[PDB]
């Protein structure tokens, strides 16, 4: 194996949304800046953009404000949000879309939101500006952890999955841009279809595992978005009429406000009281009109187009059935992810984040996630002008992360593979961490299971055995999600209420409780292998 | 999920540089290869890249799939979709890249 | 291929407990009668009882009378049962127990000589090897059996049955088995729902994986009237391993608890079967669960019994204990429900049939767990039901002989039918592949697991429109070995169990059986739905049809 | 679910006569081979078949197995189970045919 050793000034770990932003940025403020993006896959497509996007949802229509952004994304989840995060975040979202604009994307007319698009290509055409603007990439390698030196980030491993090569890559500042986490839990269909789910079934928590371990506070791990979406081929709603019932009523007038939490917790009463399906009543659209359907559909979401040419449906005579997927870990339309201050600085010195990896303000979206990828890299590279790329690791500590990260392929003892504790761990988390088949409800007496289920699943981790990188690669993600479980579990014990509907079910606890009204964040020990939760108060946003 | 129809395959690799997921490899002989249909998103992006329509997209028996694919040709401006139904029916439809919907 | 024409006076389908029990029988009756049994798989081993079973569960203990059976097994259903049935086999339950010790069973006894009771119609054995010795004591008799060896339609001459259609899965050879009288006993059908644990380990369940509907299937398509698979039995087992819980429960007498310690049961007035499910069920609902049968306390040498006792039947939770650190004496034992199976033992569907378990077809009786209308049957109320149809069965042969002639084109027919994806070069799909869509469709819409085994019209609706999507993509699924053609008839025969099925829910607008049959949208239980539902398939439509049959007081 | 311990089995076939499910076949080389694993019912008639224990039961990973192993020694009037922990601990437990439990 040939290890080899690379200086940059600012590394970004995932070339997505917010990294390719953040890249483009750095390069916008500096030229001469060394930037390099380490991705999983290829960047031309990596990520939850990789099939396209419906819209553009978060940008300001005229006489609107960070303000209005602020309570927008409070009734959308809650009152309890990082304030500071989303007016920041609310004040770029409007140059984000322009920048996409100018990037290629297709943009027509019929306020300002009311634009035409074809987003189809929006991934290809944000990597294609990241290399036009000199950012470097090494695609097909995988990031493990980071290089940490006196408390300080000061870059990170990462192994390729098409050469025999392991990387040292130092650097000045690193970017957690990562994405959040799916397949904790079991997906709507699992086996043969295992990995037709709303989030990437590509984004396994990288950026939360290589932050626990290397000492970063996560927070809010306990608010797990779940995605209201087109039956078993999870398309987008917002394309495609109202929500119906089986008995063809719309459900929703029952209820005071239609919020995205509401449209769920509505169609799972439903379903649940014996007046499912729900659906989207799309019938007595034109011809013209399904046409028009399909050709969205072809651009962010074919597969919805197989299910209605196999099941005869056609949206004008057949509502379109809807229902809720698996829950997720993530930072963008949920608001799990890492503790950041208001310049997306880590409580690791030396590491930002930005995206959906980063908790505390949920309805991110994509502008969003770009805007936060400028907040980081503006701020980092203000820490990197004094300092310099001078710092010399161990060889001990890098030959301890080979033999970590190299463990099952040498593992000629080893009994399981990743795919049977990937399952493993997707059925405790299904049955007692509050999953699809438990209607998302959790109570104590089984969260205390899943805690010692989990831990037996982290002890048979040293029987897993792999015969190549692309499998090294899964194992990875097994290792990194099962620590993200650990941490899931630990929050959904603590927080004694019922703060999100759906997203966050305490059974055993459910009115909302003033009581609780702050934030709670955990941290991973590495010496007692423990989650530990820190309670972080609720502050007003108030700069001066 | 996807398949590679071997026979129209001409070994191009061009597939094997977009997937999200790193599902799709060239073997010795040249073929693409999926390493595990169970894995795929249904992203489509190895469907549009193949230049020869030799990847279709068709959705898991298992889950409801009656044998209705999808495969996708990128013009100059454009990408055409095929679609077959479950009987052998083809539709075509182009989508012009700056159509926006 | 070999076409194989064979001539017998009994021919029985499913070599079970019900079916050795018959060939039995029918040998003490008339040693001089030829006797064939066709089993799909081996008969030492084959059926339910493949594991062995912790006790003999119907048998009328001291002060018990087969009066008194019936009035339990009819409050399940408030009434509903087919009193005539029950009764006669409350009548040989003792009797066919006293067979099984006299074939071999161990059965515990007191100094008296009396059989050791565990409940109020339970008594204590060693049940390890009972369905060997079931097998044994047929052998013995002079039955004759083809194993491995997979039934698949009846043969009909006019509407009379006179023998079955069966194909080799060890030999290239069909079989043409001309018969004067056929009894079914295949047993229920398991793995029309999705089970607790799809993929990997979707066999662990509570019925036979390998007891898949064909005598239903079979039945329907010749024409014969089934009833009640609205009534779908769901087993409340040790959660995972699916093992039995009365060895817990009856024989250390332990309680149900939630997460809480709480004995949810005395919420209740009636501590029935499927209360104790349903109560269950509502305790993990409302956030109290897991549910267990609490083993905490129990001596050292209580756990001993246990772990023997639990290797003699269901030896996967023995692994399960090991692997999860569970002492029963410090850690109580999860338990939680199965998927609908749809069985005449347990439950209550099944072929129609009058007092003499004669099916609606000349010619075809029945007799088991393929036989509705007469739960907590048992093994022995199984075994009493195969000599019943048995004796009836020889009665009506007595005047007839084997000289009805098939034709050759019929022949022909059912070759075609039964090696179709043998020969199909263009087909696209496995049978696996289609299995697991339909249980995808019944857990979804027909009340499976996924919606806590409740049902509403729309999405039965939908099930009986999907499900009919399968069918017609039978015909693009092929198979490369004779074993994956057992495969592809197992699908096709629960296929047609399913949409059957399907039929009974949407018909029966009330809810008669918690759990069983949760019409959500129909959450009563209604007096003017106080008879029976059955079902009979029209070959010329291609559609199930419903017939009802009004309750008739049995009076001996 | 079941594994065939192929460097124990000496190829006697008893073990494909048994199984309610006609799982277990001889191949060429007279080693037994499951046909599928996924389809095992945990019956055990296998593992107590097999003469010289080439048989042994074992949970599914997927479903929480964590590799304790199940193998049964049929004598002429008992079964002797062999259990192994998840750590290769091993128990041994005899259950007379006569005896009846409880
Ligand atoms: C199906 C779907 C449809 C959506 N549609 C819309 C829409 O219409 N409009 C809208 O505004 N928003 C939409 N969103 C939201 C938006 O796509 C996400 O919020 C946004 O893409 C997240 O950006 P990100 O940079 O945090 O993560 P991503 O874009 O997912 O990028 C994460 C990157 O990290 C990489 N990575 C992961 N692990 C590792 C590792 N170990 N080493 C190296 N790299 C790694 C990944 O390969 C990926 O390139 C959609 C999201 C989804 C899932
Ligand atoms: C797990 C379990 C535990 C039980 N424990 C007890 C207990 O402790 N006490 C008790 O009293 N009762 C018990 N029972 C109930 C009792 O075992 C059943 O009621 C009884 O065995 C059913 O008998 P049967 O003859 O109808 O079906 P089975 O005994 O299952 O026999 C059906 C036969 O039909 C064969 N067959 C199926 N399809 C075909 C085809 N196409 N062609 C040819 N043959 C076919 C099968 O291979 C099988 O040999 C238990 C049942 C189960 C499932
Ligand atoms: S459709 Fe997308 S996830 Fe599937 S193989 Fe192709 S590129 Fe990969
Ligand atoms: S892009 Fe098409 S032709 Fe080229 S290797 Fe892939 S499947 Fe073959
Ligand atoms: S344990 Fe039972 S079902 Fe499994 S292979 Fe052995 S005999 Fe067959
Ligand atoms: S019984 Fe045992 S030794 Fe004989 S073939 Fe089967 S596994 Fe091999
Ligand atoms: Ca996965
Ligand atoms: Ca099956
Ligand atoms: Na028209
Ligand atoms: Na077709
Ligand atoms: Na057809």
């Amino acid at each position: 194996m040939d290890v080899k050793k690379i200086f940059t000034d600012i590394l970004i770990i995932g070339g997505g949304a917010a990294g390719c932003q953040a890249a483009i940025r750095a390069k916008e403020i500096d030229k001469n800046l060394d930037v390099l993006i380490v991705e999983k896959a290829n960047i031309i497509r990596s990520g939850c953009l990789a099939a396209g996007v419906n819209a553009i949802n978060a940008y300001l229509n005229e006489g609107e404000t960070p303000e209005s952004y602020v309570e927008y994304v409070k009734k959308e989840s809650s009152g309890l949000i990082r304030e500071d995060l989303t007016y920041t975040i609310g004040k770029r979202l409007n140059k984000m879309a322009k920048k996409l604009e100018e990037y290629g994307l297709p943009i027509q007319k019929d306020g300002k939101r009311s634009i035409k698009i074809n987003g189809e290509s929006i991934k290809p055409i944000l990597a294609e500006a990241t290399l036009k603007a000199g950012v470097k990439v090494l695609n097909n390698t995988i990031a493990t952890n980071y290089i940490l030196k006196d408390e300080t980030v000061c870059g990170a491993y990462a192994f390729s999955i098409k050469e025999n090569k392991f990387y040292v890559i130092m650097a000045k500042a690193v970017i957690c841009t990562t994405g959040g986490a799916s397949g904790i839990y079991k997906p709507n269909n699992p086996g043969a279809a295992r990995h037709k789910m709303w989030y990437s079934p590509f984004n396994t928590g990288a950026g939360f595992a290589m932050g626990l371990r290397a000492g970063a506070e996560m927070t809010t791990f306990e608010m797990r978005f779940i995605a209201l979406r087109v039956k078993d081929v999870i398309s987008p709603t917002g394309t495609i009429v109202s929500q119906i019932n089986a008995l063809g009523e719309k459900y929703m007038e029952k209820y005071e406000n239609n919020t995205t939490p509401m449209r769920l917790y509505a169609t799972l009463i439903e379903n649940l009281e014996g007046r499912g399906p729900c659906y989207l009543d799309t019938r007595g659209i034109s011809d013209e009109d399904v046409q028009k359907l399909k050709e969205a559909y072809l651009s962010m979401s074919p597969g919805i187009i197989l299910k209605w040419k196999d099941e005869k449906i056609n949206p004008k005579n057949t509502p379109i059935e809807i229902c809720g997927s698996e829950p997720y870990i993530v930072g963008g339309h949920g608001q799990a992810g890492y503790w950041v201050d208001i310049n997306r600085k880590t409580t690791l010195e030396g590491l930002y984040a930005a995206g959906d990896v980063v908790g505390g303000s949920p309805k991110k979206y994509v502008t969003g996630c770009m805007a936060e990828g400028e907040i980081a890299v503006e701020a980092a590279i203000e820490y990197i002008k004094s300092m310099e790329n001078d710092i010399e690791i161990d060889e001990q500590e890098i030959a301890k992360e080979i033999d970590r990260v190299f463990y099952p392929l040498n593992n000629k003892k080893g009994e399981f593979s990743p795919d049977e504790i990937e399952e493993r761990m997707q059925k405790v988390m299904d049955e007692y961490a509050g999953g699809i088949s438990s209607y998302y409800r959790v109570n104590e007496s089984k969260l205390l299971i899943a805690r010692e289920l989990l831990k037996a699943i982290e002890e048979d981790l040293s029987k897993i055995k792999v015969r190549n990188r692309y499998e090294l690669m899964k194992y990875h993600e097994v290792v990194d999600r099962i620590l993200v479980a650990r941490a899931v579990v630990e929050h959904l014990l603590y927080r004694k209420e019922t703060r999100w509907k759906c997203y966050q079910e305490r059974v055993d606890y459910p009115e909302i409780d003033d009581n609780w009204f702050k934030f709670i964040n955990s941290k991973y020990n590495s010496q007692t292998n423990d989650i530990e939760i820190i309670e972080r108060e609720y502050e007003k946003f108030n700069p001066v | 999920t996807i398949r590679i129809i071997e026979e129209i395959c001409i070994g191009c690799g061009l597939c094997t540089k977009v997937c999200p997921g790193n599902l799709l490899y060239q073997r010795e002989d040249g073929k693409s290869e999926i390493m595990d249909k169970r894995d795929c998103w249904d992203c489509a992006a190895c469907v549009k890249e193949c230049p020869v329509n030799a990847i279709e997209m068709y959705l898991q028996p298992e889950i409801g799939g009656r044998g209705s694919t999808l495969k996708a040709k990128k013009t100059d401006d454009s990408i055409v979709w095929i679609i077959t139904d479950n009987n052998g029916e083809e539709e075509v439809i182009e989508v012009k890249n700056k159509k926006t919907f």
